[PDB]
């Protein structure tokens, strides 16, 4: 009576809305508002700053609203995603529709996008606590945690080129200005992002079902669970601890600032790299070589050890990215840079989820009472990032307006331009300088206290 | 707020030099495009517009004739017109947002490149021996080169018609449709000195 | 330079709606500002993108896709017959079109001719001066010394606060000298099915 094969492709399978609808949204709502959507990057600023932090405020308190949700004749999990997907995909439609209104577009962003994150933290929260119910053995429950991630890192790819491969395939006319100044349709790309998005909505629906049909829930009854409200004095016992807070700072920061190159990234391809009909096939070509690249570096790290593994792909863009910033935009040498920046996007959203067991057994040996250092961790990581990515976007759409970029454009100033670069060469690169710099003090110091602490852990 | 405090009225000569300005206040005046507009009694030209830390950039028809500037050590956006002739028109200086390409705030600046500067000659222009109930009287103000102010004195049933060129100055008519005819007088309001106010006799 | 062309420069309007058209030589992507100026003034913004408003009272909309743009007024008040402009931020040489608004009126013109008087004879001149005070719509005038004559300048106001109606002054200037063809006559032709002929000798 274990976890079938079936059952946890269908929990995996479930996972992949999430992946796809983030990728989509943080690869191509800048694009869409900023150019599609015909809005002013101040209002721009405020729907990407207020939607990404209205995810990460709704995380906390989902994540408490489903710890309090009673057992019902279908599960504790599965009346959310199922009363939750509808109006989800509805939010996510609404998202890529542009209406037609006389003022307050961005009243309605806002409000679409904020309710969209709202209805997704509804799907994903169950979905990530169902873990725990589809199986007591904490073999099963590996097992279909990493289906899930493989099925997630599928799901990042197939998002990232169907929206790419949709909404890039249809072009509009650009907008010429001054600084120009010595048949494809602006409905056609509105159309375009709606069938995306439809074509989103659909996979969405088709997960969901397979979600809800292919995993069942036992029950369970808290056979183990506890009440757990210690929620502040769990992140306070994190925070003390060495280790862990420092492994929260590097990993936070190097997803900060790649969070960072993949909200400003398409704006770069685009007014920087001239790619205004071929930047979805670098999007593709970047995480194609992530794909490729997760063998690579889960070599890389049993090979050669975690601690320069860690180090050398979070400071293997930093060539690159300087180079796409000092080379008059060469067709190869940005599908070179592509492939690199693929390769450290895997490393950098990878190796710490392999740092994270040896913090988590340390944890274990310094504290013997742990419940839910793994799970704190997360939910930290997860607000912070979710959070400060919203503010980077937004400080960053906010210096584009400052800068005087042009909606749509087919070239911009001299100062948005710079801009651009300093946004994709400058920013990430000093973020990940210190989440470089904080991962040097790093006193596990990688194998050579770790077994010490497993015979610890052999001990108690 | 924003706004662009534009000069006032430039009289130049056929052939001379015109430097209009805007004071340009309530916003950084080096982070916008700051244009000009060009409208005489017809719809709105385009001369050229100019980045106050950058470039300029000229319409094709106005490459040689127009020349912007802009002073930023006074938020000063300028306008220097060369030959002229026809130039005689309503500039504006309306800036730029910096992602759209409209207008937001506008200015307005009257240049009119004629010549001479004359008093008004004033015809009292009559009825030629009819009448039918109410009559109108008429009044010609002939030969001035500036605004007048034509006024009649307490009758509030005036048309007066804008003024036209005559070769080199202007001309203007004023009606009046009086029904009782006791005394009636034309008073003009050209400002120059020239306050000639004459009576309308009969015949 | 993109032609931006409002066909109607006139357009009759009293309170229940107004669509003025704006049409675009080239496919300007949606990219259609609207500004209104009212006389003395210089030109305010009302529309951007050709969709939205700014900062205006609500019942100047604008619609328009591709090549075919339209704002609608559908209360049109005393404040809102003023000039209208369309202008393009597609391309870099902005263009604009031209329009106005009017009232509603009936019909009916009056003429009234008036010779030189004693004064201007004196200082060797000779106007003629024709009065049009009230009609509505177009008019043309005509002036015959026994021969049509094509020296004379003339003038139009604008519109009446009250009677709605336009106006309208000829002038003949004709030197001493050249003032012996017979009799002076000034013809109007408004929409009455009949010139208005008044004569001086
Ligand atoms: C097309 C290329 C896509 C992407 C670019 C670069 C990618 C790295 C891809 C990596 C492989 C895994 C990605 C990282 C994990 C996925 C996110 C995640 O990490 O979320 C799931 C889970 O890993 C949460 O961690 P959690 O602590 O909650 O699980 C504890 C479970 N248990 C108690 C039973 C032991
Ligand atoms: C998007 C990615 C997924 C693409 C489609 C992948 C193919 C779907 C199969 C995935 C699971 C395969 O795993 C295997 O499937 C079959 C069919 O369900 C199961 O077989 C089970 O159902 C079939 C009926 O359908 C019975 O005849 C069989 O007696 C029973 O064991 C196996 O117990 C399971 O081991
Ligand atoms: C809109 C986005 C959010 C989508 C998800 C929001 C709704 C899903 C949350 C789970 C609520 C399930 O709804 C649940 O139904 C059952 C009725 O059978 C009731 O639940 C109750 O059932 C019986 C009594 O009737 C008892 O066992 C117990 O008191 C309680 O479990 C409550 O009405 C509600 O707890
Ligand atoms: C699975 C996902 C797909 C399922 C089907 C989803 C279909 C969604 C298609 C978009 C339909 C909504 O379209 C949008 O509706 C609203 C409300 O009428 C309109 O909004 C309009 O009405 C409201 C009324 O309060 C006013 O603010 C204003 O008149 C205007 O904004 C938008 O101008 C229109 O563009
Ligand atoms: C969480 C922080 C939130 C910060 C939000 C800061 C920016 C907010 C944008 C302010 C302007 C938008 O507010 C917007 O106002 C106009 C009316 O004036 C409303 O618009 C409404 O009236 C206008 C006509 O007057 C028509 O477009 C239509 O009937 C309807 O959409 C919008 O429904 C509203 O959304
Ligand atoms: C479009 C081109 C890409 C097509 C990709 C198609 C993938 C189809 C399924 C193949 C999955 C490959 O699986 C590969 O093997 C290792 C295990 O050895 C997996 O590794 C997994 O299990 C180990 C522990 O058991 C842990 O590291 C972790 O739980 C998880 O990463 C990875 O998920 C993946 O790197
Ligand atoms: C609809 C949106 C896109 C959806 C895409 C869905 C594609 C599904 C790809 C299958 C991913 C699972 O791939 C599976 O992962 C686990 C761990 O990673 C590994 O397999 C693991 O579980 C199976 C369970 O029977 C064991 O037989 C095997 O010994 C073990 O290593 C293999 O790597 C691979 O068998
Ligand atoms: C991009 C979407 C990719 C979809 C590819 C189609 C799915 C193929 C399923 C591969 C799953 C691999 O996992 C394998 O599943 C079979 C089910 O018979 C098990 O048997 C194996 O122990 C397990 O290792
Ligand atoms: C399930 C995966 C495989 C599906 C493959 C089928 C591809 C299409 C997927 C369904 C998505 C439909 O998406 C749909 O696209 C059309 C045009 O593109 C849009 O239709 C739109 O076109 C006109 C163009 O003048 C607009 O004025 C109007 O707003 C709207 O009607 C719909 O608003 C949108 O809902
Ligand atoms: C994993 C499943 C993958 C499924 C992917 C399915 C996506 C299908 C790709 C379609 C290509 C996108 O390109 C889009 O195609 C449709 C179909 O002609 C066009 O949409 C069309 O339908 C609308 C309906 O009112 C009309 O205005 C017009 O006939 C045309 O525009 C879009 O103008 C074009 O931009
Ligand atoms: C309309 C478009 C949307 C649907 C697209 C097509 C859906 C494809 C997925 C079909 C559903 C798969 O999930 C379906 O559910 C049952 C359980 O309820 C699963 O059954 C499995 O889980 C439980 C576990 O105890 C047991 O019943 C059984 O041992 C096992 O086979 C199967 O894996 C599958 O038959
Ligand atoms: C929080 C994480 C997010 C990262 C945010 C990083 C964004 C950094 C913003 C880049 C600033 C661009 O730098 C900009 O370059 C130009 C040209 O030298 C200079 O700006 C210059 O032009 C502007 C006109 O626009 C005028 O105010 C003035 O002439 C001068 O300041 C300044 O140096 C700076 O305004
Ligand atoms: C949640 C984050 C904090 C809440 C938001 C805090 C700031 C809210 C700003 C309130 C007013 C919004 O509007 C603010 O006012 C100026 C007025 O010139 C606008 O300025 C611009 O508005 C529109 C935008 O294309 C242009 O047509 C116009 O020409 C231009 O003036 C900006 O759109 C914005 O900076």
């Amino acid at each position: 009576s274990r976890l079938s094969v079936c059952s946890k492709l269908c929990y995996a399978i479930g996972g992949a809305p999430y992946q796809i609808t983030g990728c989509a949204i943080g690869f191509f709502l800048q694009i869409y508002l900023l150019d599609v959507a015909l809005l002013d990057p101040f209002y721009a600023s405020i729907i990407l700053f207020v939607g990404r932090a209205w995810d990460a405020v709704t995380d906390p308190t989902v994540g408490f609203l489903v710890s309090r949700t009673p057992w019902t004749r279908f599960g504790r999990m599965m009346p959310w995603i199922v009363l939750s997907t509808p109006f989800a995909v509805l939010c996510y439609f609404l998202i890529w529709y542009v209406p037609s209104v006389d003022q307050g577009k961005v009243v309605w962003y806002l409000i679409f996008y904020c309710c969209f994150q709202t209805l997704q933290t509804c799907f994903h929260v169950p979905y990530s606590a169902l873990t725990m119910f589809i199986s007591t053995e904490q073999k099963e429950r590996d097992s279909a945690t990493a289906y899930r991630m493989t099925v997630e890192v599928l799901g990042t790819l197939i998002g990232t080129a169907i929206q790419g491969q949709i909404v890039g395939m249809a072009n509009a006319p650009c907008i010429s200005t001054e600084i120009d100044l010595q048949h494809v349709s602006l409905q056609d790309l509105r159309n375009a992002y709606m069938i995306a998005s439809g074509v989103i909505c659909a996979i969405y629906v088709v997960c969901a079902v397979v979600l809800f049909l292919g995993v069942k829930e036992q029950k369970d009854t808290c056979r183990v669970r506890t009440e757990p409200m210690s929620f502040f004095q769990g992140i306070c016992m994190v925070m003390g601890h060495g280790p862990y807070a420092k492994l929260v700072m590097g990993f936070l920061f190097t997803s900060l600032a790649f969070m960072l190159l993949e909200g400003n990234f398409a704006l770069f391809c685009i007014y920087n790299l001239g790619f205004r009909n071929d930047f979805q096939n670098v999007l593709l070509v970047i995480m194609l070589s992530a794909t490729l690249a997760i063998p690579f570096w889960q070599w890389f790290l049993t090979k050669f050890g975690k601690k320069t593994a860690v180090y050398i792909g979070t400071t293997s863009v930093v060539p690159f990215l300087i180079s796409v910033v000092l080379v008059p935009s060469s067709l190869a040498v940005t599908y070179i840079a592509s492939f690199a920046a693929g390769v450290s996007v895997a490393a950098a959203f990878l190796l710490p989820w392999s740092m994270l067991p040896d913090v988590v057994d340390d944890f274990k040996v310094q504290n013997p009472e742990s419940q839910g250092h793994e799970a704190i961790f997360y939910s930290f990581y997860v607000f912070f990032t979710k959070f400060a990515s919203g503010v980077s976007l937004g400080v960053s759409t906010l210096s584009l307006d400052f800068a005087g970029y042009v909606t749509r454009g087919c070239t911009q100033p001299g100062e948005v331009k710079l801009t651009l670069k300093i946004l994709v060469s400058a920013a990430p690169i000093v973020l990940i300088i210190i989440g470089l710099l904080i991962f040097i003090s790093y006193p596990i110091n990688e194998e050579k206290r770790q077994g010490n602490r497993k015979l610890l852990n052999e001990q108690r | 707020a924003s706004k662009l405090e534009l000069s006032g009225p430039a009289e130049p000569r056929g052939s001379k030099s015109a430097q209009i300005t805007c004071k340009a206040k309530g916003f950084p005046e080096a982070r916008f495009w700051v244009f000009w507009l060009f409208q005489r009694a017809a719809a709105l030209d385009w001369p050229a517009a100019n980045f106050s830390g950058g470039p300029v950039q000229f319409e094709s028809r106005f490459q040689g004739n127009a020349s912007l500037k802009g002073s930023q050590a006074q938020a000063n956006a300028e306008l220097n017109i060369g030959a002229l002739g026809s130039s005689t028109a309503t500039y504006r200086c309306g800036w730029k947002l910096a992602n759209g390409g409209f207008f937001p705030s506008w200015g307005g600046a009257n240049v009119n490149g004629a010549a001479g500067a004359k008093a008004p000659a004033v015809y009292p222009v009559e009825i030629s021996g009819a009448g039918t109930g109410s009559v109108t009287l008429g009044c010609l103000v002939k030969g001035y080169n500036a605004k007048p102010n034509l006024t009649w004195p307490g009758a509030s049933g005036a048309l007066t018609f804008p003024s036209e060129l005559n070769g080199a100055l202007w001309n203007l008519a004023s009606a009046v449709t009086g029904s009782g005819f006791p005394s009636a007088t034309c008073a003009v309001g050209f400002g120059a000195a020239t306050d000639v106010d004459k009576k309308v006799a009969a015949a | 330079a993109l032609d931006i062309n409002s066909p109607e420069a006139e357009k009759n309007a009293k309170g229940a709606r107004a669509r003025i058209t704006c049409n675009a030589g080239n496919q300007v992507g949606s990219a259609v500002a609207w500004f209104n100026q009212r006389p003395g003034d210089p030109a305010s913004l009302l529309t951007y993108w050709a969709a939205t408003e700014k900062g205006v009272a609500g019942k100047q909309s604008a619609q328009g896709a591709s090549t075919k743009f339209s704002m609608s007024s559908a209360g049109p008040e005393a404040p809102s017959l003023s000039s209208y402009w369309c202008l393009l931020f597609e391309k870099g040489a902005f263009s604009f079109g031209g329009s106005k608004l009017n009232p509603r009126e009936g019909a009916g013109p009056q003429a009234s001719i008036l010779p030189p008087s004693a004064d201007l004879n004196t200082s060797g001149g000779a106007a003629v001066v024709c009065f049009l005070p009230n009609w509505y719509g177009n008019i043309t005038v005509q002036w015959k010394t026994e021969a049509p004559q094509s020296q004379a300048n003339m003038s139009w106001p604008g519109q009446a606060g009250a009677n709605a109606a336009y106006a309208m002054a000829a002038v003949l200037a004709i030197t001493k000298g050249d003032y012996g063809p017979g009799s002076f006559t000034c013809n109007a032709s408004n929409r009455g099915t009949g010139p208005f002929a008044m004569s001086l000798n």
